[PDB]
C-alpha cells in the first residue's frame, strides 16, 4: 500500500523507468 | 424387502434421460457437418493435415 | 452379452430365462416343478 | 407427497385430487384380447384421465423401475396365495381347463412371473404397447372433450411415451 | 375507552421512551401552520433536485 | 353482529390456499388444487376457449386414419366430370366469380374508359 | 441541500417513530385458531412438492 | 452393503451428536489441551462479547440462541412448527424486545438501555436458556425430524437462467451415497462406551467423595464462574457447593446423612419446583363481546295489532 | 415446460404502477441502498449511452477524429462521455459493495436463494457489457483486451478450428467487428437494465437494514418517504466522491494508468509493451494472469471465480434439511472422532468475532490484489510479491472453502459451555 | 356415484365467478368480488407483504407531524455531548471499528511490508551499485 520513490515508479505505475517523468509534476512545481 | 432410495430413483431416471439426449446428439452433429463441410474441410486441412 | 441385447431392445431367444416367460401357456415349464402337498386341521395355541 | 413411493401411476393420481377412481383391465378370449384402463373421475381432467394410462405403458416399454418390478412381483405372489374362498377357485380352475385344457399351478405361475426382468418387461412394452393403435371411449360431460375428440396427431402420438407428453402436463 | 375484553396491563415493559409526550410542540390551536411549514419544506427540497434535473 | 357479513347479507367468499403448502401437518397440497377453481383463466390455459356448448344423446363415431384411404373421393367418375364440373362450376364460378364479375366488370370498363382519355389528353 | 434533506429523511422517521404501545391481558375464553389455523405465503408455489415433505 | 431392519432417514439427534463433539473435542487428546489452554481467550472473546452486545441492547443469550434471527423471519418450517405447536408470546414476546429497543435505536443511533432494563435482562440466567434450548430442539427432531424424508430433486423455484435450471442435488450428498436402501444398517456410529463417558461431569474424573477431589472441583468452578458471568451465577453472589452436593448425592440416591433436614427439604423443594409444568387457573377472567345490531339498523319502537 | 411452477410476479404495467405505489420500505441505514444507486447510474448509463450511441460511426479508422469532432461542435457530447465513464466506475463500485455486504450478512439460506443465482448473473453480464464498451474504445488497450478475449474463447476449442470468426473475426479491431460489438454492446446493454429491474423486483421478500431483526411492524411507503433518503443519499456519496478525487487527482500527473490509450488501432500500429496497463476494474484479472503463468491455470482460476460466486448458497445453507446435513472435512482431523460433521446454526453476524475477522481480512485481500499492477517484466524473476500471492489463495479458500464461513468451534464452544452451565445447576 | 368425489372423497371445490358477468337477468357482479377469494396473490397485490404477525391485546398511538417538532432531539446535550460522544463513540467506533481494526490494521501493515520487499528486489534488480 506504499510504494518507493527512488526506483523511477511514480505511485506505483511502471513501464517509465527509461526517462525524467516528476519534474514538472511531483519534483517540482511548474 | 427392496426399499431403495428415492435419491436412487431419480438417479437412476436421470441416467436414462441423459443416455437417450446422448443419443440424439450426433444427429445434430450429422446435420452442423452437413451445413458447414466447407468449414470442416477448412478445419482438417488446415490444422489435422496442415500443408 | 444381456446388457448388449437390453442396450438394442432386441430379445435373446437363446436366453434361459427368456423360454420360461415366453413357454407355452398349454405346456408346463420344461425344467421345473413344484411339490404336491395336502392339508392339515388347525390348532390352536394361547 | 404422491412421490415417496413406488407407483408411477399412483403418484400421477396422487397428484390429481377429482380423479377417484382408476383400474386396469385385461380381458383375454380366445384368439382375441384386450388390455386397458377404466378411469373415473371430474370432467377438467379429462385430458388426464384420457393420456396417462398409454403414457406410463409406453415409457415401462421404454424402461421400467426395479422398484415397480420387485412390487408387482410381490402382490402378485401375495394374490396367488390369498385364495380360499372355494367358488373363485372352482370358477377358475373351470375357465382354465376351458381355454388351455389343464390346471396351471401356482407355483409355475409363480417361476413364469419371477424368470421376467426389465429386458423381457421392456420387450413385451414394446411388441404390445409402444407404438400401436387404442380404443377410446368417453362417456358424460364433453364439453372440454369436444374440440379434439377424433383420432388425431395427439392420440396417435399419445402412445409414444415421452414424446407425447404435451396434452397430459398442461391440465 | 378500551374494549371490555381487554384487562389489565400485563407487567412486560413496552416503551423505553416516552417520545409520544416528549416529541410535542403543542400547538393545538394552530396546526395548519405547521402544515404549511412542513410543505415548504418538501418544496425547498424538490425544488433543488428539480434545478438538478431540469 | 360478530358473524361473516355482519349478519345482514351473505358474502359467499373461499379460502384458495394456493399460498398455502400444508393441509395437516407436512402433509403436502396436491398440486392440481388450483384447478378446482373453476372458470378462472389463471387456472387454466384451456378456458381461452370459451364456445357455446350443451348437447345430451349424442353419440359420436371417428375411425382411425390408418384403416381409411390416403385419398379418399379422389378422382371420381372420371378427371373431367370431377375436376370440371365440381371445382370450377361448383366452387370458382359459384363463390366468388359469381359475386364480383359484374363490379369488377364495370370498375374495369371506367377506369379503361378514364386511361383512355388520359391518354389521348397526352398525346394532345 | 444538506440541511433539508436531513429535515425531511431523519426528523421525518424520528417524527413517525415516536409511537405509543400498550399490551393488556385477554382471558375471554376465544382460543387463537387464528393463529394456529392461519399464514400465507408468496412462495408457497416454490415449496410445495419440493420442501419439508 | 448389509441390509437390516428399515427405519427413519434422520436416526441421530443433533443435540446429542454435538454433546458427544464437545466433550471429546473439549476432554480427549491433543485438542482437548489445546482448547483448555485456549480458554480464557474464548471466553474473552465469544461469550463475553455477545453477552456484553446482548446486555446494551436489553436482552440476553436467549434472544440470540433459542430461535434464531433468520427463524424469526422468513423461515416457512419454523412458522409451520411454531402456528402448530407453539402459544404465542413465545415469538411474540422476543419480537417485544427487539421492537422496543429498536424503535429508538432508528430514531437516533447509539441507543444504550438504562438500567432498569439492562437488570432485567440480566436477571435470566444461562441455565434455563440451556433447558429452552435443549427442550425446543428435542422437540424439533422428534416431531418433525422423525418425519421426513430427503428426496432427490432440481431447483425449487422455475429460473429461466441455464445457469440455474441445471442444479443437481443428493449427487455429492455423503448420506445419500452411503446409504442406498432404508433397510441398510448404519455405519460409523458414537459408540455406547463414548456416550455414557460424555454423561459424566464435564470438568474432571475427580471423584467428590474425596476431599482432595471437592477441592478441585471448587477451585474449577470456581474459575468457571468468575469467567462467565450471569451463565450460572451473579457477578457479586457466590456459588455456595453444600447444595450442589446434595443434588449429587440425592440423584445418585447415596447416604445423604451429613446434610441437615432443612436443606434436604429446600434441595426438594426446588428440584420439583424447577421441572414443574405451569398450568392455567380461571383466576382473572375478562368479560366476553356478544355483539348486537345497532339502534338504528333495528325497528322503531311500537307495534299496533296490525288488523 | 412441466417443470416451471410460474413466476413469482408476472410483469405487468399496471401491477408495477400499483405494486410500486403500495410497496413500503423497513427503516434502515445507508449501507442498504446500493442497490437503488445502482438503479440510478444503471438508468443514467442508458441514457448517456444513447447520446454517445447518435455520434459513434462504427469504424475503426474514423472513430478517434468523429470524437474530437463531435467535441468542439457540441456542447455536451463529451459530458455525456464523461458521464457514461464515470458511470462505469460507480458501477462497479456499488456492485461490489453490495455483493460484500451480501457475503457479510450471510445470506445463503434457501430463502435467498432467488436473489443471489440472479444477481450473479447480473453480474456477469455486466462485466461482458463492460467489456464490449472498452472493446468499442477503439485504441491500443482496446486491442489488447480482444485479443486476450480471443485467446481465452480459443481455449475452450483448443486452439482447432476458427470458431471466434462470428464476433472477433481476425481477433483484431475491423470495421465488421467494431459494428458487431457496438450492436452487442447497446442490445445487451438494455438487457442488463431488464435483468437488473428483475433481480431488484426479487427483493422484497426477505429485506432487511442489518442482520438482526428489529420487530417493528410499521413500516415507511416507498414513493417519497423512501426515494427522498435514496436521493439524498445518493447526493451524500457523490458529494464524498468528488472531494475524494478532488483532493487524490491532481492535474496534471507525473504518471497515470491511461497512458496506455495514447496509441490509436491502424494510426499507431506501434505499441508500448512496457506500460500495457487496463482499468482498475480489470486490474485483478491482469494481476491474477500475471501471477500465475500457465494458460491454462489461469483460465481455470478465472472461470472458477466465477463458478464459486455462483453456487455460494449451495456451499453454504441450510439445504432444506434443518442444518442436519452431513459434511465431509478434512479440517477437523478427527478431533471428535468422526469423519462426517454436523453443519453447525449459531452463525450470528453483528456479534461474531471470527466472522467479522475472517470476512474484512477477505475484502483487504480483494483491496490489496485491485491495488497495483503486477510489472510483469521481471516479475516472477526477482520471485514476485508474497502479498499479493497470499491474497489470491486466501480469496480463492474463502469463497471456495467452508471452514471459515461457518466455522465448527464456536457451536462446539457453546455446547461446552451450555453442558457446564446446566450440569452445575440441574 | 353421480356426485361429486364419486361418494369416495370430499372435493372441496369452488366457482370463481372470474369469467361470468351477470348475477341474475342483466345483473352485474360486483366489480370487487374476485377479491373474496381469500389467499390469492391474483387478486391483490398487497398479498406479497407475507410477514408472520399475531397478536390480540395491542393497541397503538400515533400522532400527526404536524403536532411534533420539525428536528426533535437534534442536538440534546450539546455539541460534546451529542455528537462526540453518541454519534462518534457509540456508533462508529462501538459498530465499525471494535469490528474491523485488528483485521485491516494487520493487512495494511503486511501489504505495506510486502511492497516494500517487492520494491526492494527491484531497486537490486535496477541499481548495481
Ligand atoms: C432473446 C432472449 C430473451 C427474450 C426476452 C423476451 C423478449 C420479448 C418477447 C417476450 O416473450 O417477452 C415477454 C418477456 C416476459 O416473459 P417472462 O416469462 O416473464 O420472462 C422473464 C423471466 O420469467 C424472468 O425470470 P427469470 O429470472 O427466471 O429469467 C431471467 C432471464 C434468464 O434468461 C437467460 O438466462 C437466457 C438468456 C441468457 C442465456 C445465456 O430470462 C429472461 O430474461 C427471459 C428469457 C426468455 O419480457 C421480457 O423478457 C422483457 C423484454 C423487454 C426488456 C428487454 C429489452 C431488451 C432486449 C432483451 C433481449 C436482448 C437479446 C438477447 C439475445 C441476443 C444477444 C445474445
Ligand atoms: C465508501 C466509504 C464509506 C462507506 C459507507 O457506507 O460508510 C457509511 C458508514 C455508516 O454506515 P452505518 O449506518 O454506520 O453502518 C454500520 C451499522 O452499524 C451496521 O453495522 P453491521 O453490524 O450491520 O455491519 C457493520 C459492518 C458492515 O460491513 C460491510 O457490510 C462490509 C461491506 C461494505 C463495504 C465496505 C467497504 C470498505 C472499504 C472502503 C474503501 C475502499 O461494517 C461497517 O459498516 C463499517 C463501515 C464501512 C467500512 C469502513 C469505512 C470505510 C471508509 C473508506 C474511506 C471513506 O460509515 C461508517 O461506518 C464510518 C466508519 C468510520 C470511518 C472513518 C474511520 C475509518
Ligand atoms: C448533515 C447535516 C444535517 C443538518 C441538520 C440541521 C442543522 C440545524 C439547523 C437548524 C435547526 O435546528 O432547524 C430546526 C428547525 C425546526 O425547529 P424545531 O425542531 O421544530 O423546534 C421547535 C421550536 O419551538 C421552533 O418552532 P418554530 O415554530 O419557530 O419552527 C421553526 C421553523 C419554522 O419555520 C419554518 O418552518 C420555515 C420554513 C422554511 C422557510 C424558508 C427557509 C429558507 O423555522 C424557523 O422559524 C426559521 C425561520 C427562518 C430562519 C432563517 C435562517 C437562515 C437565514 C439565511 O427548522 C428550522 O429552523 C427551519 C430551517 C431554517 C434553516 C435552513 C437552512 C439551515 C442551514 C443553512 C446552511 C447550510 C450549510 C451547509
Ligand atoms: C444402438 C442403440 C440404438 C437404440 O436402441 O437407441 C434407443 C435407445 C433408447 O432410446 P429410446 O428409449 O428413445 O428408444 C425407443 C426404444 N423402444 C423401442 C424400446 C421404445 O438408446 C438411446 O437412445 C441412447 C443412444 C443409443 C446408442 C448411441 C447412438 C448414437
Ligand atoms: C448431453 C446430450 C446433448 C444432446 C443434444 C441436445 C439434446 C437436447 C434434448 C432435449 O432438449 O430434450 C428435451 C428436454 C425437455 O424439453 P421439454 O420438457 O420442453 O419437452 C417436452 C417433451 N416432448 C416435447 C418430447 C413432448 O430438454 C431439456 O431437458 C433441456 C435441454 C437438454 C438438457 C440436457 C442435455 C444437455
Ligand atoms: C454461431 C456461430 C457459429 C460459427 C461457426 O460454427 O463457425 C464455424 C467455423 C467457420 O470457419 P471457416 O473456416 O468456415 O471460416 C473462417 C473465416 N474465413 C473464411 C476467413 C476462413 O469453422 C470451424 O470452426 C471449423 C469446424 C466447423 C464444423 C464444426
Ligand atoms: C487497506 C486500505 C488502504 C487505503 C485504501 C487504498 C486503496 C485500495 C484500493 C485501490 O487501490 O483502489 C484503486 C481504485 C482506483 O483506481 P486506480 O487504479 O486509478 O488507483 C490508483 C492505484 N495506484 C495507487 C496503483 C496508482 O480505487 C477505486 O476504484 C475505489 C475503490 C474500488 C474498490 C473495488 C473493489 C474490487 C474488488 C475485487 C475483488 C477481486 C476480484 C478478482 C478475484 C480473482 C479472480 C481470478
Ligand atoms: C449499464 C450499461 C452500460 C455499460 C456498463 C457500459 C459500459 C461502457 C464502457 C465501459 C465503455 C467504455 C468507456 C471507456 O473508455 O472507459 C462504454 C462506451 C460506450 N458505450 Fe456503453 N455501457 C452501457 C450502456 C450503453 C448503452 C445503452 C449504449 C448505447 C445506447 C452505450 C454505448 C456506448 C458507446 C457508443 C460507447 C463508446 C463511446 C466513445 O467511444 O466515445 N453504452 N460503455
Ligand atoms: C453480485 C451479484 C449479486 C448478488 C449475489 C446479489 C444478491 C442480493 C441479495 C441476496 C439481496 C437481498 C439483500 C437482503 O436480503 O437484505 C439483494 C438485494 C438487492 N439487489 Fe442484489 N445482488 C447482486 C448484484 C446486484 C446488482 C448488480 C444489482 C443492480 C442491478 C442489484 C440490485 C439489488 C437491489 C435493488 C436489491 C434490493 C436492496 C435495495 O434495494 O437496497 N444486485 N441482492
Amino acid at each position: 500500500f506504499i510504494y518507493r520513490d527512488d526506483i523511477g515508479a511514480f505511485w506505483g505505475i511502471k513501464g517509465y523507468e527509461e526517462l525524467v517523468t516528476e519534474v514538472g509534476t511531483h519534483k517540482g512545481h511548474n | 424387502m427392496y426399499l431403495p432410495t428415492f435419491y436412487k430413483l431419480f438417479h437412476e431416471t436421470n441416467a436414462f434421460r441423459l443416455k437417450r439426449y446422448v443419443g440424439y446428439g450426433p444427429l445434430l452433429l450429422t446435420w452442423s457437418i452437413w451445413t458447414l463441410y466447407p468449414a470442416l474441410y477448412n478445419m482438417i486441412y488446415s490444422d489435422f493435415i496442415p500443408p | 452379452r444381456k446388457a448388449f441385447y437390453d442396450f438394442i431392445y432386441k430379445d435373446d431367444k437363446s436366453a434361459e430365462t427368456y423360454k420360461v416367460t415366453t413357454a407355452d401357456p398349454r405346456t408346463p415349464v420344461q425344467g421345473f416343478r413344484g411339490q404336491t402337498a395336502e392339508d392339515v386341521a388347525a390348532k390352536y395355541e394361547v | 407427497t404422491s412421490d415417496r413411493q413406488y407407483s408411477l401411476i399412483h403418484k400421477e393420481l396422487g397428484n390429481l385430487p377429482d380423479v377417484t377412481i382408476h383400474k386396469t383391465h385385461y380381458l383375454p378370449y380366445s384368439d382375441t384380447g384386450l388390455f386397458g384402463s377404466y378411469f373415473y373421475g371430474n370432467e377438467i381432467f379429462g385430458n388426464q384421465m384420457l393420456f396417462l394410462s398409454q403414457m406410463i405403458l409406453s415409457e415401462y416399454a421404454s424402461y421400467i423401475n426395479q422398484a415397480e418390478i420387485y412390487r408387482a412381483r410381490a402382490k402378485y405372489f401375495n394374490e396367488l396365495l390369498a385364495e380360499q374362498n372355494s367358488a373363485d377357485i372352482a370358477s377358475s380352475i373351470a375357465t382354465q381347463v376351458t381355454y388351455l385344457n389343464r390346471r396351471v399351478p401356482r407355483s409355475e405361475v409363480a417361476k413364469r412371473i419371477s424368470s421376467l426382468d426389465s429386458g423381457l418387461i421392456n420387450r413385451a412394452a414394446t411388441r404390445w404397447f409402444w407404438d400401436k393403435e387404442l380404443a377410446i371411449v368417453t362417456w358424460g360431460p364433453s364439453h372440454g372433450l369436444i374440440a379434439g375428440s377424433h383420432y388425431n396427431r395427439s392420440i396417435k402420438r399419445s402412445t409414444l411415451g415421452w414424446y407425447g407428453n404435451t396434452h397430459y402436463y398442461i391440465v | 375507552s378500551r374494549p371490555g375484553n381487554f384487562g389489565d396491563h400485563i407487567d412486560f415493559k413496552v416503551n423505553i421512551d416516552n417520545w409520544f409526550d416528549e416529541n410535542r410542540v403543542h400547538n393545538e390551536h394552530e396546526t395548519d401552520i405547521r402544515r404549511t411549514q412542513i410543505y415548504t419544506l418538501n418544496a425547498i427540497y424538490y425544488g433543488g433536485l428539480l434545478s438538478f434535473a431540469r | 353482529m360478530n358473524v361473516t357479513g355482519a349478519g345482514l347479507t351473505h358474502v359467499k367468499d373461499f379460502h384458495s390456499d394456493e399460498m398455502r403448502v400444508f393441509r395437516g401437518g407436512l402433509r403436502h397440497i396436491a398440486d392440481k388444487q388450483g384447478n378446482l377453481i373453476y372458470g378462472s383463466v389463471n387456472s387454466s390455459v384451456r378456458y381461452y376457449h370459451d364456445k357455446m356448448s350443451y348437447e345430451r344423446g349424442f353419440i359420436q363415431h371417428s375411425r382411425s386414419p390408418s384403416n381409411q384411404f390416403i385419398n379418399f373421393h379422389f378422382m371420381l367418375g372420371g378427371f373431367r366430370t370431377y375436376v370440371l364440373e365440381r371445382f370450377f362450376k361448383q366452387v370458382w364460378y359459384r363463390r366468388n366469380i359469381r359475386t364480383f364479375w359484374f363490379p369488377v366488370l364495370i370498375s374495369y370498363t371506367s377506369g379503361c374508359i378514364t386511361m383512355r382519355m388520359y391518354d389521348n389528353n397526352c398525346y394532345d | 441541500i444538506l440541511p433539508f434533506k436531513y429535515f425531511k429523511t431523519k426528523a421525518y422517521y424520528r417524527n413517525l417513530l415516536s409511537l405509543r404501545w400498550e399490551m393488556y391481558a385477554v382471558r375471554d375464553g376465544v382460543y387463537y385458531n387464528h393463529f394456529k389455523y392461519g399464514g400465507y405465503n408468496s412462495r408457497a408455489y416454490q415449496f410445495r412438492g419440493y420442501f419439508w415433505a | 452393503r448389509v441390509i437390516g431392519a428399515p427405519s427413519k432417514w434422520y436416526n441421530e439427534n443433533r443435540t446429542e451428536w454435538f454433546k458427544v463433539a464437545q466433550h471429546n473435542a473439549f476432554n480427549t487428546g491433543f485438542s482437548g489441551v489445546i482448547l483448555r489452554a485456549l480458554e480464557p481467550l474464548l471466553a474473552k472473546f465469544i461469550y463475553r462479547w455477545r453477552l456484553d452486545i446482548a446486555h446494551q441492547r436489553g436482552l440476553t443469550l436467549e434472544d440470540s440462541l433459542l430461535f434464531m434471527d433468520r427463524e424469526l423471519r422468513r423461515c416457512y418450517f419454523f412458522e409451520t412448527v411454531a402456528r402448530q405447536n407453539l402459544h404465542p408470546y413465545t415469538v411474540l414476546f422476543m419480537k417485544k424486545r427487539r421492537a422496543r429497543y429498536y424503535k429508538v435505536e432508528r430514531g437516533l443511533r447509539g441507543f444504550y438501555v438504562p438500567d432498569w432494563v439492562r437488570k432485567e435482562a440480566e436477571e435470566r440466567q444461562l441455565s434455563e436458556t440451556v433447558d429452552n434450548i435443549f427442550n425446543w430442539e428435542n422437540f424439533v427432531y422428534r416431531e418433525y425430524m422423525s418425519d421426513m424424508t430427503p428426496i432427490g430433486r432440481w431447483t425449487s423455484l422455475s429460473k429461466i437462467t441455464p445457469l440455474d435450471m441445471f442444479q443437481y442435488y443428493g449427487l455429492f450428498r455423503n448420506e445419500a451415497w452411503d446409504r442406498f436402501f432404508y433397510n441398510e444398517a448404519f455405519y460409523e456410529s458414537y459408540s455406547e462406551k463414548e456416550k455414557q463417558e460424555a454423561n459424566g461431569n464435564p470438568f474432571g474424573k475427580f471423584n467428590l467423595q474425596t476431599a482432595d477431589g471437592r477441592a478441585q472441583f471448587e477451585k474449577e468452578v470456581n474459575t468457571f464462574i468468575e469467567r462467565y458471568p450471569f451463565a450460572v451465577t451473579k457477578p457479586g453472589q457466590k456459588f455456595d457447593f453444600t447444595r450442589f452436593y446434595a443434588l449429587e448425592d440425592l440423584a445418585n440416591k447415596r447416604d445423604t446423612s451429613k446434610y441437615d433436614p432443612a436443606l434436604l427439604e429446600s434441595v426438594k423443594n426446588e428440584l420439583k419446583q424447577s421441572a414443574a409444568l405451569p398450568a392455567d387457573n380461571g383466576a382473572n377472567k375478562t368479560k366476553k363481546s356478544k355483539p348486537i345490531l345497532p339502534d338504528w339498523l333495528q325497528p322503531k319502537f311500537g307495534k299496533a295489532f296490525q288488523a | 415446460m412441466e417443470w416451471n411452477k410460474g413466476t413469482y410476479m408476472s410483469t405487468s404495467i399496471k401491477k408495477i404502477v400499483q405494486y410500486f405505489s403500495v410497496m413500503t420500505v423497513s427503516f434502515h441505514d445507508i449501507n442498504s441502498l446500493f442497490g437503488f444507486f445502482t438503479f440510478l447510474t444503471i438508468a443514467s448509463q442508458l441514457v448517456s449511452g444513447t447520446m454517445l450511441a447518435f455520434s459513434l460511426v462504427p469504424e475503426p479508422m474514423l472513430i478517434p477524429m468523429v470524437r474530437e469532432e463531435e467535441d468542439v461542435e457540441d456542447l455536451y457530447t463529451d459530458d455525456f462521455f464523461w458521464l457514461h465513464e464515470r458511470g462505469v466506475d460507480m458501477l462497479f463500485i456499488f456492485s461490489y459493495f453490495h455483493l460484500f455486504r451480501k457475503i457479510y450478512l450471510n445470506n445463503f439460506e434457501y430463502e435467498q436463494e432467488a436473489a443471489w443465482k440472479s444477481g450473479v448473473f447480473t453480474f456477469l453480464l455486466f462485466q461482458v457489457v463492460v467489456f464490449l464498451g472498452l472493446v468499442l474504445c477503439c485504441t491500443h488497450l482496446s486491442d489488447i483486451t480482444l485479443a486476450i478475449a480471443a485467446n481465452l474463447y480459443d481455449t475452450f476449442f483448443a486452439g482447432k478450428g476458427k470458431f471466434y470468426w462470428w464476433i472477433f473475426t481476425s481477433k483484431e479491431l475491423n470495421t465488421d467487428t467494431i459494428i458487431r460489438l457496438a450492436y452487442l454492446h447497446y442490445v445487451l446493454a438494455f438487457f442488463l437494465a431488464y435483468l437488473g429491474l428483475i433481480h431488484g423486483v426479487d427483493m422484497h421478500y426477505d429485506w432487511k437494514n442489518e442482520s438482526s431483526m428489529d420487530g417493528l411492524e410499521t413500516e415507511m411507503i416507498w414513493f417519497d418517504e423512501a426515494l427522498s433518503n435514496e436521493l439524498g443519499a445518493m447526493i451524500e456519496i457523490i458529494l464524498i466522491v468528488m472531494i475524494v478525487c478532488f483532493f487524490m487527482y491532481p492535474e496534471p500527473e507525473a504518471l497515470s494508468y491511461e497512458f496506455f490509450m495514447w496509441g490509436d488501432i491502424g494510426f499507431i500500429n506501434d505499441v508500448r509493451f512496457l506500460s500495457v496497463a487496463p482499468h482498475w476494474y480489470f486490474r485483478p484479472f491482469m494481476a491474477w494472469l500475471t501471477v500465475c503463468p500457465f494458460h491454462k491455470i489461469g483460465l481455470f482460476g478465472l472461470i472458477y471465480y466465477f463458478f464459486i460466486l455462483f453456487y455460494q448458497p449451495v456451499i453454504h445453507g441450510t439445504n432444506e434439511q434443518n442444518n442436519y446435513t452431513k459434511r465431509n472435512v478434512a479440517f477437523v482431523s478427527f478431533f471428535i472422532n468422526r469423519s462426517d460433521i454436523m453443519t453447525p446454526k449459531y452463525h450470528s453476524v453483528e456479534d461474531n468475532l471470527l466472522h467479522q475477522i475472517t470476512f474484512w481480512l477477505f475484502l483487504c485481500s480483494a483491496l490489496y490484489v485491485t491495488s497495483y499492477l503486477p510489472y510483469g517484466r521481471f516479475y516472477n524473476r526477482i520471485n514476485g510479491n508474497y502479498g499479493t500471492l497470499w491474497s489470491f489463495m486466501y480469496i480463492f479458500f474463502y469463497l471456495g472453502n467452508s471452514f471459515l464461513r461457518r466455522p465448527l468451534i464456536t457451536e462446539l464452544y457453546l455446547f461446552n459451555a451450555f453442558v457446564k452451565s446446566k450440569f452445575l445447576k440441574k
